[PDB]
This record gives structure tokens, sequence and C-alpha cells, in this order.
């Protein structure tokens, strides 16, 4: 578990969705940062409350199933097909599908994660990511979150997350990167226009 | 309201609804030939 | 059955008549299904007095026109009735006949006994006695006939125009409502709406003629329209084109 | 003596003119259906069934009929299609709905509801192709 | 094969379901084939 | 596309046959069933 | 559920249960409405 | 029904000439003359003119 | 001319205004094909089933046409193996079946 | 994914036995040393509109430390042939957080009955012997005063199959048939 931070960066001007992210990958690369492979990272909903499961590609056996504001269990991919085998009896939603796919950059230490919310066929928004694994103390890796996204982000850098929320001692947890990721495919599902 | 041995409609001689099998060679309705049944005249009659 | 999947639901198949199970594909049935059939794409005493009553139900039917439909309802009532056989010991004919009225009656076109009777050789007593019977042994009910149900066979008949007949409905819908003629037949109240709304209009029908039509006597026409005269501008309809003022209209 | 394609009493035609409408025509089909209440409990009634409120029905989408249990005008409609949806009150309601011709794609062109000489409700729907000369 | 006392019907063969099978028609209505309704003639005649 | 001819699996043609189920029947060409050594036959479009 | 009248032509509802026929004109003869569902026309 | 909007042979426009025409014819020219000055040079436009049948109006007598 | 390649054609073709007319007689409803569908009851045969998919009768013609041709398993296919194949347990000792 | 089929066959053997039956298996089994293992599992049941309640089995290993709960679907019997000799059922095997239970009653699932079974564990091949004795749990909620179901203990053969090709069963009857004179495993129907 390190420090991350995910953030939604506008394409702006006339700049296509992925005329941005080729952009916006070439300053990374302008980073000395080099490819370490893909990441896909792929989530479906239920209205069931409201069930969400997300799982990361860097995470290789890995299901996050997580309730809103209630716990997120991390299970083996079984779990998928228990949800199918189920899914009879369980709910299914419409199409509520989100995806972000691109690709992953090494800079000493730091991974950064550029990508596409691309909704069902159609593109639209950014998801960056930065995780510092080093960093096993969050709330005040902040200062170095920061630091290196004015680097490269500049403008739009997020003023810190709240999956930090209250002070504490407690360690970052591959729940809270969910968590982030969550609350930013929310956003990308209801920003419209 | 079902099958009953010895009538006309005997489970024996086959089977009687699609998604069902006769109890003599227990096979389905395409599997099974159907079997003979038959009755004991009490009085001896011609052939025409 | 698919037999690797225990109480499986298999879909029907029309293009090769099978029953397939739907998560695995396996063909349970080679051609069992008979699309063909499943899309659709010496005489007993009993059923001799049986088919001699159903040929006088069509008869009567067609004797005053009526639906094939009604003659059907009516063959049924006669075979529950027949079997039931808490009427053994009435006529086959009256039997017909209370069914048929019954029929009518349920298929929500009624018939007043007298126009069953006129076409049937029973008599109006017999019928209704049977109609009683009848109704016991089903255990069944008929809704109450209204002034409303005659109306249209009424007029029709009397060949008035339709705003005639409309006056005639609502004159007797109101009286009805107004309780202008307690405890009189329906068929009596509507025959004195008709003699209103046919005597404010252009085309005037006596007593006598609008009596041979409805089957009431013209004494008993005098009788509701008498009781619904004294407000008939209240009963009548407001956009009515009076031929003959309602003021004017005869006094009996 | 173009190309071969007209030999044996064969005809070529002119794709051209028949983009054009040429030849063009117009096929109606009508279905009449009609339903009955003959019987002690055997009552037909025109009506959009279910996949469970019936003994048995078929893959076949029914969510091209109305709550009358009748296709709509101008809807589109190929084989595995139902027009007409009836129940028949079992002695549940087994399905008694009427299908159309497999090869058969057409709108439905005309869809009316009388009572027949015998007074039982009944729908005539005419159902409109269009032949492009091929 | 064929001895002439055979030739006088003293047990009469009744045909498999599938010879004869029931038919279905206006619904559930189990229609008996002509082989059914002529097998309950006999079996009535010969328990009188 | 509605007419079909069974050819049996060999290792000369696995990759096609497998190909042409894949297919399925939706696409043309394509296959309609399978037959396994069983002898019994799977709808390929009812399992895709 | 909307009917046209085939004599003169005026638009009524009718449920599954009441008779079908004209509410003010009596004609027993009627026509489905087209469907609002809105169907694609290549205008070829 | 009514005149096609183009000729099926050379696909000339010819669906807005049926109502020239027909004023031609009344205004008494014979109907080769009037297919001149509709300006129909090839006889395959003049077909269309030539052999069209209005069925549209007897058809609009009918009530909708 | 020649559409293809614009050359004059040698010979003048005869070509004018002439009536035709578009005979009922269309493909589409005349078309039909029939392969592994519905069969009937007692029979177990072909029928047409929600489709025009009844099959094609193999008449005597046509089996004293494969005869001529010699096919005998194709004439057996076509009789027994497309129309309704069938196996039976037969005893040997006696002929009929159990 | 393909589906895990799990073959199972179950026997009982009374306490004034253990012994025998311990060493026995030690020495038919692989050469390891026994599991000795202690677990506590409680099954869920969701009460939706479908009669049929999903069961779903969650074990906590209480014995052992830093040991992930694990959550298993069990499915109806799919025992056919008399030849099998054996239970089947379909199987999805899902480790899980600790989190596992709140998770669970959120979703809606409902905690119904809890089982405390301590024994050994002890494999052969792919198929896996457990012995313990099941405890039955009072008070609404802890593991520390268990009372004794019954003073036998069931023995279960249950191997984890992949459901490619067959003869697991084959495999499993034989070994049982060794153990059956100092106990009798056969498969038993769940109902009564
Ligand atoms: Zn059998
Ligand atoms: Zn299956
Ligand atoms: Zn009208
Ligand atoms: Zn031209
Ligand atoms: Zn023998």
């Amino acid at each position: 578990m390190g420090v991350t931070c995910v953030s939604q960066m506008p394409v702006a001007e006339g700049k296509s969705v992925q005329q941005t992210v080729e952009l916006l990958t070439r300053k990374l690369e302008m980073l000395g940062a080099e490819k370490q492979g893909t990441f896909c990272v792929d989530c479906e909903t239920y209205h069931t409350k409201l069930m969400y499961v997300m799982h990361n590609s860097e995470y290789p056996l890995s299901c996050f199933a997580l309730f809103e504001n209630g716990p997120c269990l991390i299970a083996d991919t079984n779990f998928d097909v228990l949800m199918v085998k189920l899914k009879g009896f369980f709910q299914s939603a419409k199409a509520s599908k989100i995806e972000t796919r691109g690709t992953r950059y090494q800079y000493c230490d730091f991974l950064v994660k550029v990508g596409t919310v691309t909704m069902g066929p159609s593109a639209r928004g950014i998801s960056v990511e930065v995780e510092y694994g080093p960093c096993v103390v969050a709330s005040d890796c902040w200062s170095l979150l920061l630091e290196f996204l004015q680097s490269f982000l500049g403008s739009h850098t997020p003023g810190a997350p709240a999956v930090f929320g209250n002070r504490h001692d407690a360690v970052y947890g591959p729940a809270d990167t969910m968590v982030q990721y969550m609350e930013l495919f929310n956003k990308i599902r209801k920003q419209q226009q | 309201g079902r099958p009953k041995l010895g009538g006309l409609m005997d489970p024996r001689q086959g089977v009687i609804e699609r998604t069902g099998r006769c109890q003599t060679c227990a096979g389905n309705m395409t599997e099974c030939p159907g079997h003979f049944g038959h009755i004991e005249l009490a009085k001896p009659v011609f052939h025409v | 059955t698919c037999p690797n999947h225990p109480d499986a639901i298999l879909v029907e198949d029309y293009r090769a008549g099978d029953m397939i199970c739907p998560e695995c594909g396996l063909v349970v049935g080679d051609r069992v299904i008979d699309v063909g059939s499943e899309w659709r794409t010496t005489m007993s005493s009993s059923d001799r007095a049986m088919m001699n009553a159903f040929k006088e139900i069509t008869t009567m039917a067609d004797r005053i026109n009526l639906p094939r439909n009604i003659v059907d309802r009516t063959n049924n009532l006669f075979k529950q009735v027949y079997e039931q056989k808490s009427l053994k010991g009435r006529a086959n004919d009256a039997i017909a006949s209370a069914c048929l009225y019954i029929a009518c009656r349920q298929e929500g076109v009624p018939r007043t006994f007298k126009e069953i009777c006129a076409v049937s050789r029973i008599s109006k007593k017999e019928i209704g006695r049977c109609f009683k019977l009848i109704l016991k042994a089903l255990e069944t009910s008929v809704d109450l006939i209204t002034t409303g149900d005659f109306m249209s066979r009424f007029c029709s008949n009397l060949c008035l125009p339709k705003q005639v007949q409309m006056a005639a409905t609502h004159i007797a819908r109101k009286a009805v409502e107004l309780d202008l003629v307690p405890g009189r037949s329906p068929i009596s109240v509507a025959a004195a709406a008709i003699y209103m709304a046919s005597q404010a209009s252009a085309e005037k029908r006596t007593q006598k003629e609008i009596g041979d039509i409805a089957g009431v006597a013209d004494v008993t026409i005098r009788q509701s329209y008498r009781l619904i005269y004294p407000r008939a501008p209240d009963l009548f309809p407001t956009d009515f084109k009076f031929d003959t003022p309602v003021d004017k209209l005869p006094q009996l | 003596s173009y190309t071969g394609y007209n030999q044996e009493d064969s005809v070529i035609m002119n794709r051209s003119a028949v983009d054009r409408g040429f030849f063009r025509s117009v096929f109606y089909r009508s279905y009449k259906e009609q339903e009955s209440k003959k019987g002690f409990d055997q009552e037909e009634v025109f009506e959009k069934p279910t996949r469970e409120t019936c003994q048995g029905m078929r893959h076949a989408i029914y969510d091209k009929l109305d709550d009358d249990g009748l296709i709509a005008p101008g809807v589109r409609v190929s084989g595995d299609d139902v027009i007409i949806g009836k129940t028949v009150t079992l002695p549940t309601k087994r399905d008694c709905s009427t299908f159309l011709r497999t090869s058969e794609t057409g709108i439905v062109d005309q869809v009316m509801v009388t009572l027949n000489q015998e007074g039982y409700k009944f729908c005539k729907i005419r159902v409109r192709s269009v032949r492009i000369p091929q | 094969y064929a001895r002439p006392e055979w030739m006088i019907v003293t047990v009469l063969p009744v045909p498999p379901l599938s010879v004869r099978p029931a038919v279905v028609m206006q619904g559930s209505a189990r229609n008996q084939d002509d082989l059914t309704h002529k097998l309950a003639d006999i079996v009535k005649i010969n328990n009188q | 596309a509605n007419m079909t001819f069974a050819e049996i699996v060999t290792p000369f043609n696995i990759d096609r046959l497998q190909e042409l189920v894949r297919r399925g029947n939706s696409q043309y060409p394509g296959a309609k069933y399978i037959i396994r050594d069983n002898g019994d036959r799977i709808d390929l479009r009812f399992h895709p | 559920m909307i009917y046209i009248c085939g004599e003169c032509h005026t638009e009524n509802e009718i449920k599954s249960r009441d008779p079908i026929r004209c509410r003010e004109c009596g004609y027993r003869i009627m026509y489905k409405k087209r469907t609002k569902r809105l169907v694609v026309f290549d205008a070829r | 029904m009514i005149i096609p909007v183009r000729c099926f042979t050379c696909g000339k426009i010819v669906g807005n000439k049926w109502e020239a025409y027909l004023g031609l014819l009344q205004a008494e020219y014979t109907e080769g003359d009037a297919l001149d000055a509709l300006g129909l040079k090839r006889y395959c436009c003049r077909r269309m003119l030539l052999a069209h049948v209005d069925l549209i109006e007897k058809l609009l007598n009918y009530a909708p | 001319y020649n559409g293809f390649t614009g050359r004059k054609i040698t010979s003048q073709i005869f070509i004018g205004p002439t009536y035709y007319q578009r005979l009922k007689h269309m493909v589409d409803d005349k078309i039909h094909s029939r392969a592994r569908g519905p069969i009937q009851i007692l029979n177990r045969q072909p029928m047409e089933g929600r489709s025009r998919d009844g099959g094609l009768r193999f008449g005597e013609m046509e089996r004293d046409c494969q005869i001529a041709h010699g096919a005998a398993q194709f004439l057996r296919e076509r009789l027994f193996e497309a129309s309704d194949p069938y196996q039976v347990h037969v005893c040997n000792l006696c002929g009929i079946m159990a | 994914t393909i589906n895990m089929m799990e073959y199972l066959l179950q026997g009982s053997v009374l306490d004034h036995s253990l012994e025998s039956l311990i060493h026995r298996l030690r020495g038919l089994c692989d050469n390891m040393e026994p599991e000795t293992f202690l677990d506590h599992e409680m099954v869920f049941l969701l009460k939706g509109q479908q009669a049929s309640p999903f069961v779903l089995r969650a074990r906590r290993s209480m014995d052992r430390a830093g040991a992930p709960w694990h959550l298993r679907y069990l499915g109806q019997p799919e025992m056919g042939d008399k030849n099998r000799h054996a239970l089947v059922r379909n199987c999805v095997d899902i480790a899980t957080s600790e989190n596992l239970t709140d998770f669970l009653m959120e979703m809606g699932f409902r905690m119904d009955h809890e089982f405390v079974a301590k024994g050994h564990l002890f494999r052969k091949g792919i198929m896996k012997i457990m012995v313990y004795k099941i405890f039955r749990i009072l008070v609404p909620g802890n593991t520390d005063s268990t009372e004794a179901l019954s003073l036998s203990y069931l023995v279960e053969l249950s191997v984890v199959a992949p459901a490619g090709q067959d003869m697991v069963s084959d495999d499993m009857k034989n070994f049982a048939e060794q153990l059956k004179p100092l106990v009798h495993l056969e498969k038993i129907d769940p109902k009564r």
C-alpha cells in the first residue's frame, strides 16, 4: 500500500479526448519516465443501496467490492464468479459500467497513470493517479504528492483527497485507492455535458 | 387424472407426455419404440 | 431435464421442435415439441335431446336475429342445466327458452320475457319459472335490467331518429334517478319515455304502436307516461329540438 | 444478347430504374383473428400474455403488442413476431397467440377491431411489405 | 410360423401409444385416437 | 446458412471447425450444432 | 389504448373489458391509431 | 398512383411537370406539343407523362 | 454502345417502349429451405413448422432416377437417413422385436 | 472460468477408536506432520423473494493467526450414476478480508447457525481427509464456551476437482474402502 492521489484533468480547448492523453503522456515521458507495462481498471455496478466492484490490473488476482461509505472487501477473482452465480438473485443495473485504460509511466519510485474513463464505448474525461510505494505513511506524504503534481500536472492539481480524511497514523490501504476511484467514477458518470 | 395400469393409456405401453419416460424401457418419447398390450377375449372372435 | 442441470428450464424451439437447455445448449429431445401444433401461426337419448334443444335454440335465435355468440352461450347454459338435472321435469323447450333469455341478459342485450315468448312456443309464465329454476341450479345471477337496455331495439324497431332515441334514453334514465316511477317495470318506463320523445319530436308514434313493439299495454304506457309527464321539461335533454313544445305535449 | 443473363426466357433489368421505383410494388397481407367464448370454461381473449402467467409461451418477444394484445400500426414486424396475443383459459391460460411468416418482413399497415357475423370480437391486421424488383 | 388356430382372435393385441398417440386440441383437451376409442369399445364389451 | 453439413472433427480441420463454431449460427459462414462422441446435440445460438 | 371510429373518425379510449364501439357515433368498426414508436425508412 | 419523381430510364426530373402538362392540355396543346414545351425530348421521358395515370386524384375522393 | 467499354455494338439493337407486367410470382414467396426441421406425430417425417421448412417430396420418379444412377447410399440416405432415421432392437431367434 | 465440483463422502468415528483411525490415516496418507486445525464457521442465508435462500459458508481460522476468512458456495447434489458412489456439488472458493461479516450483513445476508470444528487434517494426492468434532456454540456471540454436538467425529473425504474428465470418484472409493473396516465412509444424503 503506497499513498496515491487520483484526479480528473479536463481536455480543454478543442483538444479531442484522445489528443489530450497523447499530449499529457508525452509530457510525462518528458520527465525521464519509462513505461512499465499497461493498466486496466474495469468497474461494474449494482443498484443494491448501491454495490460497486472494481479491479485494477496492478493487482493481478484481487477484485474489490465497495459499498459506498460501507466497508470494502478485497477478495479473490472467484468473487466475480460468485457474483455471476447469484446474478439471477442479484440486481444488475443498466450499462453503468465505467473503465479507465491508459499507459503506466515510472519516474524513480513514483508510478503515474493517466487514463480516459471511457464510458461504455465513448470516452469522456481523464483520471490521473500518482502512487508512492516507499511511502507507507499517508496524510502527510501529501506534501510529496503535491510537489510532484505541480511539477507535471501544473494547473488543475488536486488539493488532496478526503480518503486521507481525519489526521491519523493509520496506514494507507488498497481500499483507499479504490474509494478515490469510486468517487472519481461517480463524478464522470454524472458530470454530463 | 394420472396414467393407470391396465387402462388403454397404460404407462407400460410407452410414453404418455413428451417430458416423460415409460416405466418399461425407461426411454423418452423419441427413444421409446412403444410396447404392445393385450386384451383377453372371454369368447374367441373371428379375424376379418 | 438436462442431465447435467438439476431442475433446469428447457427453452422450446420452433426451428427444430426441440427443448434445449439455455445455459449449455444441450438438445434434450430431438424433434419432441411438435411445432406444427404448438405454434398456431344409435345416438344416446340424452345426446339426442341435447341436439334437439340446440336446434330449437338456433331456430328461436334466428327468429329474432340473435348473434351466434349469444346462441353459443345459450347452448352452454342448456348443457349445464341439462346435466345438472334439477329441471328434468320441465320441458326442454321451456329450459331452452329460459337459457336463451339468461344468455341475452348475461351478454348485456336483454330481451323481454314477452319477446322470448314471441319466438318460443312456451308461455311467458313457464319461461319465467324455468328461468328462476335455472338461476338456482347454476348458482349464478344476472344484472338487473335498466331502461337503457331496451331503448336501442325499441327505437330502431319504431324507426325513430337517433336524437329521439337519445332523448328517450335520457328521459327514462332521469325518471329512474328522480324516482318518478317507483316499482314500475323498466320496459314500461322505457315505453313511456319513448312515447314522450316521439310526441315531442316530428316522428310521432301512437301508444298502440309503442306498446306493440315494446310488449307493453297502452294502458301501462299511459300510467307510466302520466307519472313522468309533470316533470317532462326536467326529464328532457337540454339540447333537444322540440318539434312540439314540452308544454303542448299530449296530456293523458 | 448483352451478357447472356437474359438467355432462355430470362430478363436483364436496369438497376437504376428499379432504384427509381421501376415496377416497385406493395404486398398487403391481412390476418384475421377471432376471440371465441365457446366452451364451458374455454374462452379466448386478446391480451399481451406473460412468460409466467400462461401455462406455456415462446422465446418470441411480446413487447410489440399493446395492452389489448394487438400490435399497433407502423411497427416493423419480422419472423418470430407476435402480431396478435391471445390467451385461452385452460380447462392457467394457454398461449393462443398468432405469429407471422418467417420470410415475411413488413410493417403493420392497418389494425381494425370489430364484431364478426357471430358477434365475437375479432381483429384484422394488414401488414405492408415493399417488394422491390430483384 | 402360422397355425390355423391362431387365425381365431382369442387375445387381441393393443397397439402402443406411439401407434395411436393422443392429440391435444382446444387447449389441453386430450383427443384420444380412433384406435383408442375402438379399444375402449372392445374393453367395455369384453368386460360386459 | 439454413442448410448444414456435418463435418467430423479431425486434427486436419480442428482449427477451421473451431473458427466456424466461434462464428456460430449468427454470421454466415458458421455452424449450427455440435455433436459430441456421446451423440448429444448442442445448439450454438442458445449456447454462445 | 386509443381507437379511431371508422365512420366519423373520432378518437376514443377503450379498455380491454368495455365493448368496442364509438362513444358518440355508435359505429362498430374501430381502427388503432398509429404507434408512437418511430420507425426509420431508408429513402431507397 | 402519382407522377414519378424521376424518369425511370435516365433519371430526369419528371415529377414537377405533371401539373404544367395538365395545364397545357387544358390550354389546348397537343400531347406532343405540351411535352416539347415542357422540354421532354427523350422518348423515355415523354413516356412518363404520356402513359401516366393519376390515381391519387380519385384516391383523395375517399374520406380519410 | 457497350456500357462496360463504350464501344459501339457491331449489330444495331432493336429498342423501344413496350408494356410489361410484373406478375405476382416473386422469388421471395417461393424460396424455402429445410434442414433438420420439425416432424409430425406418427410418421416422424418432415412437416413445415413456423416456416416453409416442410421439406421436398422424394417421389417414386426420383427414387427410380437414383436407382438408375446406382447411388444406393444416397438413395438410402434420402429415403431413410434424411426423412425419418430410426433404430430398433430385435431378437435374433424370433424376428418380432420386444 | 471452469466451475469446481466437490466430491464428498461422509462417515462417523466414535471417540474411543479415534486413536486407531488417526494412526491408520497417517500411514496411508502422504508423510506430512498433522495439521491440528481449529476453526469457526457461520452460515449466512439470503431470504429473498425466491423461496430457496442462497447459503454462503464463511470460515475463520482462530488457531492460524494472519490467515484470511474463506467464503464458499455449495451447490445442490448432482449425484446420478450409482457406480460413482460419491456426492457431487458445485463449489466456488473465495478468500475474503476480515471485514467479511459486515459486508455480508449490509448486503442483506443473515447469520443463521454457527459451529466450531476442532480436529486433524491429512491429505493423499488431491484427496483431503478431515477428521473433526463439531461443537455447538451457545451465547449470541463468542467462542470461549463450546459443548460437544456428539461424542463421535465426522470424517469427510473431499476433492476439489477441476471438473475435467472423471474417475475422480473411483480413486476416492478405493481410498474409502481401506478405512471401511475401521469406519464406513459412505455417501449420506443431506436430506434427513
Ligand atoms: Zn418404452
Ligand atoms: Zn444444460
Ligand atoms: Zn364514430
Ligand atoms: Zn428520360
Ligand atoms: Zn425372441
